[PDB]
């Protein structure tokens, strides 16, 4: 693809196919030309050495430099890693409707609710404030849904309230060492940019107040919704599992 | 050198190596200007490129610093817009794989975004679009809608 | 080192003091550093081997257990026999203390009820089953398991 | 001395 | 006494201990490397003459042709510090070399040269330091950090059995160069020695030892003793040395003149090696059996065969010592070796060695150094010369050299660059030395072990590389050249050095961006020192031994001011008192003492020469004579401390603040702190923001008047004088008759620097300190730059703290504000950020900046003028047009239905789209500063031209002003120099102003009377008329921009950010925290007078922290607040002045034995009203970091004060009325803005872009992307049973393309219902798996 620039970007299997390609070529135009068996040799070892290289580079010999100092990427390399196709792209995947900020405490809220930026739900909450805004005839179209959701006017907060009801949220510690990092709780709009979790169950995120921050994340569907207000919702988990002992006692 | 030692003379009284040296250097040089970039360039453009550089590394180092393209339509003979092209010729494209300091180890590829993807809003207002215009053409008679469907 | 710090934090600590505390302090730091790097690789080395292990039967129709008992060093004990047995299945039907008459039956469940029944009857070892033992091919019965220490 | 090399440019050299 | 920039406020001192040594400068590290860098040495010494001399003469092949160096210069810069920084170029020099090529005759190696020719050439550029220590590399300011290194030199290690399982130690030698080949010796379980060359495969250590030209004899000799054995009657008659019976175990009997000395089963102990010694016995008797293990030291060959009877280095026993004594030997030598002293592993050694002679060790070594290679005589010989005796490859300076000569216990301390024989015989029998017991072993830990590479050294490491990789190319030119055809100018490229130099200072690991959002934080990152980067360790390769203090740190290494993390231990930080030594190395003043008076002589000494003296303690009594009260002071030897004689003390620390850093030295009451909680502190010290006014800090330790004087953000007067004019962005100062030249105009012009930005998009500012006519005085501070005021430093602000609970809101760690503080506007910050609009070419045709916007309505560009670009100082929001840009579109597509739509409505499709720049969402601000760059050739617009006619008015306005003002000081010096000799009474000045000048009435004896003046006229005259003409040029001139660009817009935002929940505040005893809520103010807790407090803090978090500095500084800082209400109501009373003055007395005379002394007699009423105005917020108090105050001293002021001697008072519920029980703790301490703010972390998405490989979302909060579900999320969701959220959350959510539109459309038309579909992720791994020569598929059945 052409950079923004007027300038290229390229992967280091484009290099490796030329190099084997070229290789070839010259394999192919040394035999037409009956060349002697020295060099006929020096080229097999060379194509050899090639594929050896765009199949797996590093494992037979020195690997191959790139452009200007580092060594080329092979497919054996892509697949490989912690950065392989495996484990980046297919075990764990970067996901929409997600949302981070800083969190407060909030001490006036209850076991199964939390609290929420009216900004951060309305960017989170478009399709559903789109499609009421179309079922309540306010916007005769979606574009003008978008424009009116741009304009801020007076009721697409009502339209916000109404959807967020009922509509429970995910919220997310960044490392999740036991069933208790996510939980579910019931979302309450706030004038702010911090989220506000209950005390009760800061033990349990192991999260404190001093610059700590959480994600996001918000059920789609129908059977999603019914799944995180059966089972992570925050009420329905007090006990630990590792031991049968309460785990939202005060501190 | 094969193809020197099909053509070399020995009547002449010169050495091989003499003779030698002009073909493989002219081998070598051929190959680099086909076979060493990405995209191929061909061998007047290179060969304009070599001169390019080479006149503005000698004027560099004769006048003091660099100079600038339109001084340099001056010393060659040049309309002043082949040079600002050659110039405009993209360099050896940036590697995919490429690091940009730490950056939760991250490469320069998982910034580029499609740009051949439509968005879904686009994707529901034709949908909308195709919904109202067929509301509007059920209205109609049956032979404006037929000639109207044929027509468009 | 043989001459210990003398003064508290209440009082002015001095420069000699101080550096040989920032020693501490440092070695504290570096431990903590390398503790959560080694216990993530653990973790993980831990999580991927059982992994597709889940309850898929009921009851697997076994009579094998594992034989509980109180944890003894040599002293005061420190792992009473109410810990170990709460929540778990009896492999066997249980006896009197005085192997006179019928306890608490085989199959039950031993909730905090049948926990304080046998500390009352002082009953010296009880013997459970255990996943180790069950009979369930590609999984384990719920009954081997016991039940979930969070419901 | 027949190998105990990997680069060809020795066994070619 | 008092100067009077400081007679406007004086800080009370609580310290005791006297101050002998003043604080040196700060930034002297980074401009002492710099002039080291580039100077002019007439000398061989250090530098480019150094580079220099050391690749020329470069010499041809032999051809009477060498181009020899003569001398170098340096160009002046084109664009100054502000024009680079505005047109995003570098600032640097020119440099410029005179070479010259000479040519001798034919055939004649000394000849008389042919030909000479001399000339200029010129050899890329160097950057140039700014007067701060930075540079500037593209339009930004990066700062070189220092490195730390292993000396070069050679170290021994130990490894106390590690690598073996029988724990036998395995000793170890390593000769480490400062640029060539690594040569390594070590041992074995077996006891026999070998050598590594570069970390390669092991070989014996006697191959190398034979390859140096040495025999078998030879090598014996050297490394072991000779005993002669004879052959007389007997013939068992050796000599026998008395030393050689110690330690050993005694196996047969000595008998010597008859006597039994000792007797079988008996071991020779001193008495009979005095005994002996005393009868000089050298014959003793000894049995035939003894001689069974000896070694013969040399070998003996038959006189009538000529046959080898025995080779060197075999065993000797009864036939061979027979076969030898039956052909007529009589004199027979072999090696004395013990079992425990004398170790005979040379001989192992040997005997393990497969090689013979010189040219099988070559051989051998060619092997190991190129396998499979077929080995050559001359290539074997070049290579093992080129190794370690070749000048070109081998490297070991004088540092290196030093080293070696040190621990190799020589007497000279310089010498050659090579290795020797000598050398390496001299490091294998230190080592030999070693495993036999005498000697220790290094640590690699030591700071004598470890030297500190610069950024000139480092930069004249680069420009070495880069002059040699030019010499190899001038070398191969003149192999071929000629000698009259060529000049000297065609064989020098700038390229090379200048690629160097560039790839040096723009990429690299020690090449960072400064950080200017404090000054403690910019002055600390100059004085950095990282063990990272080239040469150095790596963050994930180290250990442990290198992340710890060691004791060496004492006085030159902070030990609390490092950062946490992957990287703790490596980014240590410089002390306030450490140099650097000639060699590299770091040492601390001390005192010197004699036999019983502490002088006041300051010596510096290494951490090698710190061991062998012993250093007191600095806080030690001395009663005005230089003697100890007590007969024993602490002090510390080696290592360790320990009670010591009074007479006995050799040296004495110089201050209590030589052992932290100056980020360390600026927290009061840091002894009463744990050390991680002073660590997180310092490290948080240097996030501050600067806030819209900063005043004092009013509890502070004396080192921010330092700190604000040596770092650049403020404006010190040169040289004293009275002020002239004072103006906001303006400061004139006339300099005084005694401290100005004979003749000049002597008029000090300093231009204030206004609203920039900086790297961290905050905000610079600089205002002035002084009045109009105000005495100023050299060193005086003229104007306060950001976080500054009064010339001292004020990184926040102070607030009335108070500890308690209040409903939870300050449950962990949160800050609950008052409505106060932001209604006061006490920590508002500004922020100023740039956007830029570039305008390219296309192919499908030019953009334009027009302001026709298509689809665009008429108010949303009416901030825009004629030619699309906003006005200036124009309010705009999120969404807002700044700067109109379109695009060429020609036909992209027509879907169905949209032609039957145009039919209807009879619409044209735009020809443009619409690219133009806008504000970013969330965000306000105001436009301060338009910039446009174009390119040449290409039309300016009406803006462009606006912008050079302002430019240009700007520059001519300037330039008269200060010219009008030099000409005015000129013309008051003429008049000056006319009264005081020679001069009318009242007519010279009626003369006219062009002829005022025009007299020289009386130069008779005032020759400069105007002689001095017209010259001076002239040159300002004509430099103004030559600086305009310039300037005007400069300006007019066009840009140089990138292909393919045409113009660059540049906009300039200036947004002011106020306090709200979610912000992160911190003080300066690492305790931090989150503002939850903010409380009206009749909601906060108040007192008996009805004052309101302002923060409220949580009491749980002080004794598990362990820090009581927090409450020490409460304390202190409320006792100053009531001496300083005090002060405020004395002078609202206005009663008199003796009240007043009386009183300061009285507070600032409180303490006990203080050294400041404070004396009010000597000032005059007006300063002291000054003085007492500018006490009235409170009266300063420093607290030095190891003498502050003691609580004795807060109990006493606050009973100076009227506030109770308890520190607690009785505080009321605002909301109910009633008082609280358990009184409160209450006063003033330091709070702290970092600028971790939540408006640049919130971020939330919903639908946006997918990378390209991989339908994948993108990064965060810079593409609007959204976050990661990780390997952790998934386990936590598959323990729990939301199988259906894990679904749709890695298959709609990020990877099946149908499947996130269709999930939109179903939202949109209300139906909660999902398509699994297939992972675009899969697929790709399975093309890619494909690619191989494996076959996978997926079967359906
Ligand atoms: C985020 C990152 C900085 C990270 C940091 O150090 N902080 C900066 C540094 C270099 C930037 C890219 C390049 O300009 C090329 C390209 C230009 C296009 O126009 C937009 C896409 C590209 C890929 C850019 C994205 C982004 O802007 C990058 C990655
Ligand atoms: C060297 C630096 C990384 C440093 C590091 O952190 N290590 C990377 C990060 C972003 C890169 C630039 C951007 O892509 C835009 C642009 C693309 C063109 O095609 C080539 C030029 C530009 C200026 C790039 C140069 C270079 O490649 C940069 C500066
Ligand atoms: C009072 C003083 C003379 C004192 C003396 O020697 N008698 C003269 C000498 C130079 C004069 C300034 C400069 O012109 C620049 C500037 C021009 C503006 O238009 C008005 C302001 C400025 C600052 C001027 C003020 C004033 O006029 C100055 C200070
Ligand atoms: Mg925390
Ligand atoms: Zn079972």
């Amino acid at each position: 693809v052409p950079l923004d620039g007027g300038r290229f970007a390229t992967s280091d299997l484009n290099d490796l196919y030329r190099r084997v390609i070229n290789r070839n070529n010259r394999l192919k135009r040394l035999l037409d030309l009956a060349a002697p068996d020295i060099i006929v040799r020096n080229e097999k070892r060379m194509l050899q050495e090639a594929v050896d290289a765009l199949l797996d580079n590093g494992r037979r010999g020195r690997a191959i430099t790139g452009s200007n100092k580092r060594p080329l990427k092979s497919l054996a390399d892509m697949i490989k890693g912690k950065q392989g196709r495996f484990r980046q792209n297919l075990l764990g995947k970067r996901v929409d409707y997600s949302g981070r900020s800083v969190i407060t405490v909030g001490p006036y809220l209850r076991l199964h609710q939390c609290g929420l930026p009216k900004k951060m739900a309305l960017e989170l909450f478009k399709p559903f404030i789109y499609g009421k805004l179309e079922l309540r005839g306010l916007a005769t179209t979606i574009k003008a849904a978008k424009k009116m959701v741009e304009r801020e006017e007076a009721v697409v907060w009502d339209i916000l309230d109404e959807v967020i009801r009922e509509h429970p949220v995910l919220l997310n510690r960044a490392p999740t060492l036991h069933r208790l990092g996510i939980q579910a709780f019931e979302p309450v709009l706030i004038e702010g940019k911090a989220i506000q979790l209950h005390p009760l169950v800061c033990a349990a995120y192991n999260a404190d107040f001093d610059g700590d921050q959480m994600a996001v994340h918000v059920p789609l569907t129908l059977e999603a919704q019914l799944e995180a207000r059966a089972l992570m919702m925050s009420t329905n988990n007090i006990l630990s599992p590792a031991n049968g002992e309460p785990i939202i006692v005060p501190s | 050198l094969m193809k020197a030692v099909d053509k070399f003379e020995y009547r002449r009284g010169y050495k091989f190596s003499t003779y030698a040296t002009w073909w493989i250097r002219q081998a070598i040089t051929r190959s680099i200007a086909d076979q060493a970039r990405t995209i191929r360039i061909p061998v007047h453009m290179i060969e304009t490129i070599n001169k390019l550089n080479r006149i503005s590394r000698q004027m560099l180092q004769e006048m003091g610093r660099e100079p600038t393209p339109e001084e340099l339509a001056e010393r060659m003979l040049m309309p002043e817009d082949k040079i600002r092209k050659v110039l405009k010729i993209a360099k050896e494209p940036i590697s995919m794989e490429t690091p940009i300091g730490d950056d939760e180890d991250s490469h320069l590829g998982d910034f580029i975004e499609d740009t051949t993807l439509e968005l879904p809003l686009d994707s529901a207002t034709t949908e909308s679009l195709r919904a109202a215009t067929h509301d509007v053409l059920a209205g109609l008679t049956a032979r404006e809608a037929k000639v109207l469907r044929m027509r468009f | 080192i043989e001459t210990p710090i003398t003064a508290n934090f209440r009082e002015g600590l001095n420069v000699l003091q101080y550096f040989i505390s920032t020693h501490g302090a440092r070695k504290g730091l570096a431990d903590t550093a390398l503790k959560t790097a080694n216990s993530g690789y653990l973790t993980r080395r831990l999580v991927d081997v059982a992994q597709d292990l889940v309850v898929t039967e009921d009851d697997c129709g076994t009579h094998e257990g594992i034989m509980m008992t109180p944890v003894i060093e040599g002293g005061d004990v420190k792992e009473p026999l109410r810990d170990r047995v709460l929540g778990r299945v009896t492999a066997e039907d249980v006896l009197k203390p005085g192997t006179a008459d019928i306890l608490v039956p085989r199959n039950t469940l031993l909730h905090e009820q049948w926990c304080d029944l046998l500390e009352e009857n002082s009953v010296d070892a009880v013997k459970v089953r255990s996943v180790v033992s069950c009979d369930t091919d590609f999984g384990v019965c719920a009954h081997c398991y016991g039940r979930d220490l969070a419901r | 001395e027949i190998g105990r090399t990997t680069d060809p440019v020795r066994m070619y050299m | 006494v008092y100067s009077y920039t400081e007679k406007k406020r004086i800080r009370k001192d609580f310290g005791k201990r006297p101050q002998v040594l003043d604080v040196p400068y700060l930034l002297s590290i980074q401009l002492d490397s710099f002039q080291k860098f580039i100077e002019q040495d007439p000398e061989g010494q250090y530098g480019l003459e150094a580079a220099f001399r050391s690749v020329f003469p470069i010499q041809s092949y032999s051809g009477n042709s060498e181009l020899q160096y003569v001398s170098y210069r340096l160009g002046e810069p084109v664009f100054d510090v502000q024009e680079c920084q505005i047109r995003g170029v570098t600032y640097s020099a020119p440099l410029r070399v005179k070479l010259r090529l000479v040519i001798y005759e034919r055939e004649a190696p000394e000849g008389t040269v042919k030909d000479i020719k001399e000339q200029e050439v010129y050899m890329g550029e160097i950057p140039l330091m700014t007067d701060n220590g930075t540079f500037v590399i593209n339009g930004t300011e990066r700062v070189i950090v220092s490195q730390l290194h292993r000396s070069p030199g050679v170290f021994f290690d130990s490894d106390k059995g590690k690598t073996h399982s029988s724990g036998k130690v395995l000793y170890n030698a390593r000769i480490i160069p400062y640029r060539g080949s690594w040569l390594d010796f070590e041992f074995d379980p077996k006891d026999n020695l070998f050598v590594r060359i570069d970390r390669r495969r092991k070989l014996p250590a006697t191959i190398i030892l034979r390859a140096l030209n040495y025999t078998t004899e030879q090598i014996l000799d050297l490394f072991f003793e000779k005993v002669i054995f004879e052959i007389r009657d007997n013939k068992l008659q050796m000599e026998l040395v008395p030393e050689r019976l110690r330690g050993e175990t005694a196996s047969f009997d000595i008998e010597a003149n008859g006597k039994v000395y000792v007797e079988k089963g008996r071991r020779i102990t001193a008495r009979h090696i005095r005994q002996l010694e005393k009868d000089d016995v050298k014959l003793i008797e000894v049995p035939v059996e003894y001689i069974a293990g000896k070694v013969v030291a040399k070998d003996y060959i038959d006189e009538s065969t000529g046959e080898l009877i025995c080779a060197a280095n075999m065993e000797l026993s009864l036939d061979l010592l027979a076969k030898l004594s039956q052909s007529g030997h009589k004199r027979i030598e072999t090696l004395f070796t013990n079992d425990l002293d004398h170790g005979p592993y040379i001989s192992e050694t040997l005997r393990v060695d497969p090689t013979n002679d010189r040219l099988s060790a070559l051989v051998e070594i060619y092997r190991m150094m190129r396998p499979g290679e077929p080995p050559t005589r001359e290539a074997a010989e070049s290579l093992f010369e080129n190794l370690f005796f070749s000048e070109d490859r081998y490297d070991l300076s004088a540092v290196g050299r030093m080293k070696f000569n040190r621990s190799l216990l020589r007497e000279e301390i310089e010498g050659s660059g090579i290795l020797s024989k000598d050398d390496i015989i001299d490091v294998m029998k230190k080592l030999i030395d070693i495993r036999n017991g005498k000697g220790e072993v290094d640590d690699i830990d030591h700071l004598g072990n470890r030297r500190i590479r610069s950024v000139g050294e480092m930069a004249e490491n680069q420009f070495r590389v880069g002059l040699v990789r030019v010499e190899r190319a001038v070398k191969e030119r003149l192999s071929l050249g000629d000698l009259d055809t060529l000049m000297p100018q065609d064989m020098i490229n700038a390229k090379p050095i200048s690629a160097a130099v560039k790839e040096f200072f723009g990429s690299s690991q020690l090449s960072q961006f400064m950080d200017q959002n404090n000054p403690l934080s910019e002055i600390t990152h100059k004085r950095r020192i990282s063990a990272l980067g080239p040469g150095g360790l790596t963050r994930e390769r180290a250990g442990f031994e290198v992340r710890d203090v060691h004791p060496t740190h004492y006085g030159r290494v902070c030990p609390i001011e490092t950062p946490e993390g992957p990287n703790i231990g490596l980014i240590n930080s410089l002390s306030v008192y450490a140099q650097t030594n000639e060699y590299g190395f770091l040492e601390t003043p001390y005192r010197k003492v004699t036999d019983g008076v502490v002088t006041d002589e300051i010596h510096y000494l290494s951490a090698i020469e710190e061991g062998n003296y012993v250093i007191a303690q600095a806080n030690s009594n001395l009663d005005e004579e230089g003697h100890f009260v007590e007969d024993l002071v602490t002090c510390r030897s080696k290592g360790e401390s320990s009670l010591f004689s009074r007479d006995q003390v050799d040296y004495m620390d110089v201050s209590t603040q030589q052992v932290v850093s100056v980020g360390a030295s600026l927290i009061p009451f840091l002894e009463h702190d744990d050390a991680n909680r002073a660590l997180m502190g310092a490290n948080m010290q240097r996030q501050a923001v600067p806030t819209l006014r900063a005043d004092k800090p009013l509890v502070g330790t004396g080192m921010e008047r330092a700190v604000a004087v040596d770092s650049g953000v403020t404006a010190v007067a040169k040289r004293g004088g009275v002020v002239q004019y004072v103006d906001a962005s303006r400061i004139v100062i006339k300099v005084n008759e005694d401290e100005m030249y004979p003749g000049e105009a002597g008029i000090d012009i300093y231009n204030l620097t206004k609203y920039t930005r900086s790297n961290q998009n905050t905000c610079i500012n600089q205002m002035p300190c002084v009045s109009l006519g105000e005495p100023v005085e050299r060193g005086d501070v003229l104007a306060d730059g950001p976080s500054t005021d009064l010339g001292e430093l004020a990184l926040g602000q102070n607030m009335r703290v108070a500890f308690m609970p209040w409903n939870g809101y300050n449950f962990e760690d949160s800050i609950l504000v008052s409505e106060r503080v932001v209604q006061e506007d006490r920590f508002t910050t500004i922020h100023i950020q740039e956007l830029a609009c570039v305008s390219r070419d296309t192919k499908l045709g030019p953009e334009e900046i027009t302001a026709d916007i298509p689809n665009v309505g008429e108010a949303a560009l009416s901030k825009l003028d004629e030619s699309g670009i906003v006005y200036i100082g124009a309010e705009v929001t999120g969404g807002d047009i700044l700067v109109g840009k379109v695009t060429p579109k020609g036909e992209t597509q027509l879907t169905p239905e949209e032609k039957l739509l145009r039919a209807i409505f009879g619409e044209k499709a735009s020809d443009v789209k619409d690219s133009s720049l806008r504000v970013p969402n969330g965000v306000s601000g105001t436009v301060i500063d338009v910039q446009v760059f174009t390119r040449d050739g290409v039309e300016k617009d009406k803006r462009a031209l606006e912008i050079e006619e302002m430019q240009l008015k700007q520059a001519k306005k300037d330039l008269s002003e200060e010219l009008q003002i030099l000409e005015a000081g000129l013309f008051s010096r003429i008049r000056a120099v006319l009264v005081a000799g020679g001069v009318e009474a009242e007519k010279l000045d009626k003369l006219p102003r062009d002829r005022w000048l025009e007299l020289g009435l009386t130069d008779e004896e005032k020759q400069n009377q105007l002689e001095q003046l017209a010259e001076q006229y002239d040159e300002l005259k004509h430099e103004f008329e030559k600086k305009l003409e310039a300037k005007r040029r400069k300006i007019t001139q066009g840009d140089d921009l990138a292909p393919g660009v045409l113009k660059i817009v540049k906009v300039y935002l200036a947004v002011k950010r106020r306090i709200q929940p979610g912000d992160k505040m911190a003080g300066r005893h690492g305790n931090k925290g989150v503002i939850s809520k903010i409380n009206p103010i009749e909601d906060m807790p108040y007192d008996e007078n009805g004052t309101p407090v302002d923060i409220v803090l949580n009491p749980l978090g002080v004794p598990s922290r362990m820090n009581i500095g927090q409450i020490l500084e409460t304390h202190l800082g409320m006792a100053a607040k009531g001496i300083g209400d005090k002060i405020n109501a004395m002078l609202k009373q206005q009663q008199e002045v003796a009240k007043l003055r009386e009183f300061i007395q009285r507070a600032y005379d409180l303490g006990a034995d203080v050294r400041q002394k404070v004396d009010l007699s000597t000032f005059s009423d007006e300063e002291v009203m000054r003085l007492a105005e500018n006490l009235r917020k409170g009266m300063p108090i420093a607290t030095p970091v190891f003498d502050g105050a003691k609580e004795a001293e807060i109990k006493e002021l606050l009973k100076l004060g009227d506030l109770p001697t308890s520190g607690q008072i009785r505080l009321y519920d605002g909301r109910t009325g009633e008082q609280f029980e358990r009184p409160v703790t209450v006063g003033y301490m330091y709070m702290l803005k970092l600028n971790h703010l939540v408006d640049d972390k919130m971020h939330a998405r919903s639908t946006g872009s997918y990378s390209l490989v991989t339908q994948q979302p993108l990064g965060g909060k810079a593409q609007f992307g959204g976050q990661r579900f990780g390997e952790m999320e998934v386990w936590a969701l598959e323990a729990y049973g939301a199988a259906y959220t894990l679904q749709e959350m890695l298959t709609v959510k990020s990877d099946d393309v149908n499947g996130r539109t269709k999930m939109y459309k179903n939202i949109v038309d209300g139906n909660h219902q999902m398509e699994p579909g297939m992972p675009e992720s899969f697929n790709v791994l399975l093309k890619e798996i494909r690619s191989l020569g494996i076959n996978i598929e997926l079967e359906d059945e």
